[PDB]
């Protein structure tokens, strides 16, 4: 008899929702990502920015080796702060730059203890003593409040931004504003399905909406244009041409950019010249007959252009199918099937050619990020194409078997949302820790050369990096554990800037405390990324072996050390890990860790990358979808309907339901679905009148439809991807795909099967 | 008269032999010093001939295949003719049926020793003009080059095909006719490309394209583009030369024609405004600190680019020649452009090599529009895809040829084992020729002898044509007829025919042994045909038929043609380029410049190229082929500085100063390579150009000293 995932979600929504969470206490434990509440910085960093597996580290390594609870944090450095909460403050320390500890190089933060009248401060991290610089000196007070503590943000707040001096910039010189390079596949495939014209016509409108700060009047971001089909087609759109010039490069293999000017021009200046091009491009390649394209050189070109302009930039690549034309990065159709019993199973989740890794390194080294809008209709090898846009901090948008009358809106919504994304450029993150522990492993859309610096060519509000800690040395129950995430980047106006997040966590040597301070959602996010990364290095049966046995070991350790004595017939779980078994089982049911029968690899590789970028709020939804009852829904109640368990056991034949995992939204209809709703939603009289293949928005509707659509909008709100709606009919229909997302059912094993499987190895760890 | 014999045989057959009467033995011919050679102009001006409207008739023997000519005997009763060269019997065509001794066909008439036939191949191909433009120059020069290019575009026939490539740091092959936007294909100016590669890259098939389109169709579009053409955008750092990819842009222009229109008439016209600084075909470095090659730099082996670069254009020239296309080079800059390295392209093809100061000069613009001079019927005076075949009598063998041509390596009976220059063949390919284009053919001896010249070419009007020239000279028993042979000697023709040979050796590794060999022959000639008692230099004398020859050798050995070390490598390449082309008349001028004198005391009269001719009361007009110089005498210079001219009293004096300027104007329009004009006077800074032009046999010396040494060596 287990408390469901939903019982917990609502129980925490009731006792913590609608209340202000203040980050004052050290090691405080925040509400769940599912529980909406107001957050005031007041000392430590908001959980919107950074959450942890445990908000109380084991004081020593052995203890940590006991419980086998992973010590990790999920950092979303640029998370979209709500309108009602205090925005970040920009701190300037003059020519000297931000005051830092001379040893561990931690920036000035609330964790600095000011001593000796205010002339010296002892580092909260490395306990090193520093001299307070002249321009920054101030007198202490009764116990060292110093008197500007509530005046200066970097002394009282956990989240803020520093201004970076010239010694923080490349070549010690002020960086240039980034550039958006739009690159379009123009082969036969994208011409026919009307995608090229769609991109062209719509890009006229959305080039206006290019990000710009309030302090300036017009976006400093420049724009460039390229097409390709086994050959590159550059364009000259200077602000003194009545007609755009095209310069075609055929020397693929030794690519180059044939222009320095006329490329990358302020959109407002060259407005008429640009619109002149976007009118022509659909007509220009209208009768194109090419069946092969190139890819690596395209990224190579867009990267080479940004190096020449001496500026960072983003590559908005639109591609259709598998790049086959002979070139570097030429891909084959290597979907050989090897799995489960094959150790070399990993290769499938690896790029074919060696050139992608190098290409990715060159991009990150020059501040170039690539975002890929992909429109496959066949094998495309996501493992290869997605490598460069993953490592660079970009995004990947895949639209399986794209059809205009259906997936048009989905794509345009993704495009708009991606252009308008608040984005940094040429970013590098460094996670510093207090004496006793350190960052040892990282998980994100990132690339690393050394073992300390996380390089992200671009980072947006949605991206998140997960960090793993290990024990450097024994900890202190008094001082605890300190973490400082520092992100050095460049803005869309070309300024060098530092964003800093400080978080203080308590240390205990008591195994009781660790369990008490555990977040299940955050723990899952780590295990997901850790396993999904191991996929490229180990057999899948090995990793699972690891997941189940580490799950059983945590619950066995809680059983034998903290739990007040109970029967052997019972399995004892802490309240923090009430629902850890259920979620863990869903991780093992994911196709990423399951097999090829019934699933393309492309789909396996796509999902594998998707999770690696996720934050806690997103990881919670993808693994345990939201299932809303729509038939019982009150009319204009009109609060969002309560969630119902992710199984077929909660589905009624007289019922209409909505299930969402953040990427796919399914509307489910029972066979005995009440015709009153089917009319007031689908505008057709009966059940057998609806067509699944007509999965477009049914805007029309007087009472229920406005009402029902409503709940579909709020679900989408905090979500970066616009979801592919899929309407389903209950029997022998496309229900087969829908059932996969019912994660409490068998389909791997079910929930009660895994709970009994954990309790067996919990009794195998005898004593 | 023997002078009348030469003047008539040149004007008729377009030929001039070193000897007009031949020795019947190989020995006494070898003894005669000068080989029996001939200047030959295939398309000599000949308005008196109407092209025969019909196919030529050929000998049945395969190895022979000579064309029907006046020499062959005929038997109208049998309708048969006997080939003069081999004696095989041949049968006339059915059409020739009504042939008789009084209404005989054209090709049998002595007046038609040389005539032109009209071939009916049936593939009528349009002309092709490929503009390869350098953009690394100031806005002044480029603008003027654009005007001259828009000008040239207007003269071309409506059906001709035009194409444009513009280069600089990179090479741009533009697509014309593409209206509303302007695409172009770009390549790295550092990577070489083959014909096949470029065919594939540009998206073409095998054997009008998107690049080569009709003038009528694109006159408006191309011109506008030329109009919007601006210089190389890529900025040039200080102390550095622009990145100019001359070698690469040429290899593209050549290959572009090699895979679209092979074996048809085409001119690739590359205009450069500086040296190649980014190879292959690299001429010199990009840093201005390093100066370009100096005959001294290249002689001391301090020129690290020459050998590599020359090799590149050498292969490019051979490619273009083989495909049958013409390469022109118009190099206008303030320093050397690397014409030494690029010379083999307009040398092996029949292309023009044009040197200059800038494209914005009255020098260039004029020279360039003389390229497209139309004849009496509005057709260009150009020829394309020339095939030259030479058949000789069985007692004569072709050594080889010197001039704008390429060996086809056609072996036969007429091909000599001892081959000279471009030899080992009886056939040559001349991709481009003009009524001026003149070769030097060298023969060998082993009742008259006869030689036939057959030239197949594509006329500028798209017509295929054949130019057959049949000549003959009388044999002689050089043991009884030494006098006959010596009187048939052409001192003018031999002087040029020997000059080319000498220069041709200057091209080759042989060094200053040229002076040594050239004099050895001059001595040998004086010893055989000179009137003298032995060891008496005073007794030595030359018949008039020879008198001017030593004087010709004197000016040859001291000319810029062999004495390069007072000119730049490009100038030496330019000078030699035109001498190997011209007919006898222009060739003599180059060697020995003409000097006229103007004065109150008589009409304009040519004088000796000596210091003696320079008098105070005399205006001199010196005419070397490449420059026109007017020299005012000391007295006349002062009258000119004082202002006597404007005064109405001295009507005569204003005319005296005008008399040579008037004549200097005529020559500044007729001559194709428009010469540099120089107006100087006694004590002028540019008086250096005059006085300079005014064991081994001898060092620089008076003509007399040179002769005196010649006189005493010939008698011993
Ligand atoms: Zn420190
Ligand atoms: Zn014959």
């Amino acid at each position: 008899a287990m408390g469901s995932p939903i019982q917990v979600i609502e129980n925490d929504r009731a006792s913590r929702g609608g209340q202000v969470y203040a980050t004052n206490t050290r090691g405080q434990i925040p509400p769940l990502v599912t529980t909406d509440c107001m957050i005031q910085d007041q000392g430590n960093a908001s959980p919107r920015f950074i959450r942890c597996t445990t908000y109380c580290f084991p004081c020593t390594s052995d203890m940590a080796k006991q419980a086998q609870i992973p010590l990790a944090a999920v950092i979303k450095p640029f998370a979209t702060i709500p309108s009602n909460e205090s925005p970040l403050y920009l701190v300037n320390h003059g020519e000297s730059g931000p005051v830092r500890c001379n040893r561990c190089k931690a920036y000035m933060c609330p964790f600095m203890q000011f001593i000796e009248g205010g002339r010296r401060y002892q580092c909260g991290f490395c306990n090193c003593v520093n001299d307070v610089p002249p321009f920054y000196f101030q007198h202490l007070d009764h116990i060292g409040r110093r008197l500007d503590h509530y005046e200066k943000p970097e002394l009282s707040l956990g989240s803020y931004e520093y201004v970076a001096t010239l010694d923080y910039c490349r070549k010690s010189k002020p960086p240039n504003p980034p550039a958006f390079i739009f690159m379009i596949d123009v082969s036969y495939s994208n011409i026919k399905n009307g995608l090229v014209k769609l991109i062209c016509e719509e890009l006229k409108t959305m080039l206006e909406k290019i990000p710009k700060e309030e302090q300036e009047e017009t976006s400093a971001i420049r724009v460039g244009f390229i097409t390709y089909n086994k050959v590159l087609h550059f364009f000259n759109v200077k602000s003194n041409l009545a007609q755009p010039q095209m310069m075609v490069v055929t020397d693929v293999g030794e690519v180059f950019v044939p222009l320095l000017d006329g490329f990358l021009v302020n959109y407002q200046e060259s407005q008429s010249v640009i619109h002149n091009l976007l009118d022509q491009i659909p007509d220009m390649f209208a009768d194109s007959n090419e069946n092969e394209t190139v890819f690596a050189p395209v990224i190579q070109a867009g990267m080479e252009a940004l190096k020449a302009a001496d500026c960072p930039g983003k590559l908005f690549i639109f591609h259709s199918s598998l790049p086959t034309a002979e070139a570097p990065g030429k891909l084959k159709n290597r979907d050989d099937k090897k799995l489960v019993n094959t150790d070399k199973e990993k290769i499938l989740f690896q790029p074919q050619t060696n050139v992608y890794d190098s290409l990715a390194k060159d991009c990150v080294a020059h501040g170039c990020s690539v975002t890929l809008f992909l429109f496959p209709s066949q094998y495309v090898d996501v493992a290869s194409l997605g490598l460069v846009p993953q490592l660079t901090g970009g995004t990947l948008y895949k639209y399986n078997n794209f059809q205009m009358h259906l997936d048009r809106q989905q794509f345009l919504n993704d495009l708009r949302n991606d252009i308008e994304k608040k984005i940094g450029f040429d970013a590098i993150m460094r996670v510093r820790t207090s004496t006793g522990f350190r960052a040892t492993d990282f998980f994100g859309g990132i690339l690393m050369n050394n073992t300390t610096d996380v390089e992200m060519a671009a980072i947006d509000c949605d991206k998140a990096v997960t960090v793993e800690f290990k024990h450097d040395d024994k900890l202190s129950e008094d001082s605890g554990a300190l973490i400082q995430c520092a992100v050095l980047y460049t803005t869309i106006s070309g300024q060098r800037r530092l964003r800093i997040h400080n978080l203080g966590l308590n240390c205990s040597s008591q195994l009781a405390d660790l369990y008490k301070s555990c977040e299940t959602d955050a723990l899952i996010n780590f295990f997901a990324k850790s396993a999904f990364k191991a996929v490229l290095h180990q057999p899948l049966k090995v990793i699972r072996e690891i997941l189940v046995n580490q799950t059983a070991h945590m619950l066995a350790c809680y059983r034998k050390n903290c739990a007040s004595p109970s029967a052997a017939s019972q399995l004892i779980l802490p309240d923090s890990m009430k629902v850890l078994p259920v979620y863990m089982n869903c991780l093992l049911k994911n196709c990423v860790l399951l097999s090829r029968p019934e699933i393309s690899t492309d789909e396996r590789a796509y999902q594998r990358q998707l999770v690696m970028t996720m934050g806690v709020a997103d990881s919670q939804l993808f693994f345990y979808p939201q299932l809303l009852p729509i038939h019982t829904l009150d009319v204009k109640s009109t609060m969002l309907p309560a969630a119902v368990r992710c199984s077929e056991s909660r589905l009624s034949e007289e019922g209409i339901f909505l299930l969402a995992n953040g990427l796919h939204m399914f509307l489910w209809l029972g066979v005995s679905s009440p015709p009153e709703l089917i009319q007031g939603i689908f505008n057709v009289p009966s059940f057998a009148h609806i067509n699944t293949d007509m999965t477009l928005l049914p805007e029309v509707g007087n009472p229920y439809s406005q009402q029902l659509r409503m709940i579909m909008g709020i679900i989408q709100q905090k979500r970066p991807y616009s979801m592919k709606l899929t309407i389903v009919k209950q029997r022998e229909q496309p229900e087969m795909v829908f059932r996969q997302f019912l994660v409490e059912d068998k389909g791997g094993s079910s929930y009660v099967d895994f709970l009994c499987c954990v309790h067996k190895e919990i009794c195998q760890l005898l004593n | 008269t023997y002078l009348e014999f030469i003047q008539q045989n040149e004007e008729r057959d377009g030929v001039r032999f070193s000897w007009n009467v031949w020795p019947s033995s190989r020995l006494e011919a070898t003894r005669m010093v000068v080989p029996v050679a001939a200047l030959f102009t295939p398309l000599k001006e000949r308005p008196d001939l109407p092209p025969i409207q019909y196919e030529p008739v050929l000998c049945s023997r395969t190895t022979c295949r000579a064309v029907l000519n006046p020499l062959c005997q005929v038997d109208y009763r049998a309708k048969l003719w006997a080939c003069n060269f081999c004696y095989q019997r041949n049968q006339f065509p059915p059409s020739y049926a009504g042939i008789s001794e009084l209404n005989q066909p054209a090709e049998l008439l002595p007046q038609f020793s040389s005539i032109e036939y009209v071939v009916l191949r049936g593939p009528q191909m349009p002309l092709i003009f490929l503009y390869v433009v350098d953009t690394c120059m100031e806005d002044e020069d480029l603008q003027a080059l654009k005007e001259s290019m828009q000008m040239s575009l207007s003269l071309l026939p409506p059906t001709a095909l035009v194409g444009l490539i513009t280069f600089g740091r990179m090479v741009q092959v533009h697509e014309l006719g593409c209206e509303g936007i302007s695409k172009s294909y770009v390549f790295r100016g550092t990577k070489d490309l083959s014909a096949k590669q470029l065919q594939e890259m540009l998206g073409l098939s095998k054997v009008s394209n998107r690049f080569l389109q009709p003038v009528q169709k694109i006159d408006m579009n191309l011109t506008d583009l030329l109009g919007e053409l601006q210089r190389d955008p890529w900025p040039v750092p200080q102390g550095k030369r622009p990145l100019r990819s001359s070698g690469v842009a040429l290899s593209i222009a050549v290959g572009l024609l090699e895979c679209t229109f092979p074996n048809t008439g085409a001119r690739i016209m590359m205009f450069i405004g500086g040296p190649a600084t980014q190879g292959p075909g690299m001429v010199v470095g990009d840093e201005l600190k390093t100066p370009i090659r100096s005959w001294h730099d290249i002689d001391k082996d301090n020129a690290k680019y020459v050998k590599k670069g020359t090799k590149h254009f050498e292969a490019l020239a051979n490619r273009a020649a083989t495909t049958g296309h013409v390469i022109d080079i118009y190099a206008c800059a303030l320093d050397q452009t690397g014409l030494l390295e690029m010379k083999c392209c307009p040398n092996l093809t029949g292309g023009y090599m044009v040197m200059g100061d800038s494209f914005n000069t009255s020098l260039f613009k004029q020279t360039f529009q003389r390229v497209f001079t139309k004849d009496m019927h509005g057709q260009f005076k150009m020829g394309f895809g020339g095939t030259l075949e030479i058949k000789t009598s069985r007692e004569i063998k072709i050594s080889g040829a010197i001039g704008p041509c390429v060996s086809l390596n056609s072996k036969g009976p007429c091909v000599s084992e001892n081959e000279i220059g471009t030899g080992g063949t009886c056939q040559w390919k001349i991709c481009g020729l003009s009524p001026t284009t003149t070769l030097a053919i060298y023969f060998e001896v082993v009742g008259r002898g006869a030689i036939q010249f057959v030239t197949q070419y594509q006329h500028s009007s798209g017509q295929r044509r054949i130019r057959v020239t049949t000549i003959a000279r009388n044999w002689a028993d050089a043991q009884t007829q030494i006098q006959n042979i010596a009187a048939s000697f052409d001192q003018e023709a031999a002087a040029i025919l020997m000059a080319r040979l000498a220069i041709y050796r200057a091209e080759t590794e042989e060094g200053p042994d040229v002076l040594r060999w050239l004099d050895r022959q001059l001595i040998r000639l004086c010893q055989k045909f000179g009137e003298y008692h032995k060891d008496d230099p005073s007794s030595f004398r030359f018949s008039e038929t020879f008198s001017l020859y030593p004087q010709f050798m004197f000016h040859l050995r001291r000319s810029s043609f062999l004495q390069v070390f007072n000119n730049s490598p490009d100038e030496s390449s330019y000078y030699r380029h035109h001498f190997m082309r011209q007919d006898l008349t222009q060739s003599l001028i180059m060697i020995q410049p003409i000097l006229y004198a103007y004065s109150f005391s008589g009409p304009p009269e040519p004088v000796l190229l000596d210091s003696s001719s320079i008098l105070a009361d005399r205006i001199l007009l010196m005419d070397t082929f490449f420059q026109i110089l007017i020299y005012h005498g000391e007295t006349i210079a002062q009258w000119r500085k004082s202002g006597y001219q404007d005064m109405p009293e001295y009507e005569n004096f204003r005319h005296l100063l005008q008399a040579p300027v008037d004549d200097a104007q005529e020559i500044l329009h007729s001559r194709f390579p428009m010469p540099r004009y120089i107006d100087t006077e006694h004590g002028g800074s540019q008086a250096r150009f005059l006085l300079s032009k005014v064991p081994i046999l001898t060092d620089d010396v008076s003509l007399q000293v040179f002769m005196d040494h010649l006189k005493k060596l010939a008698v011993s």
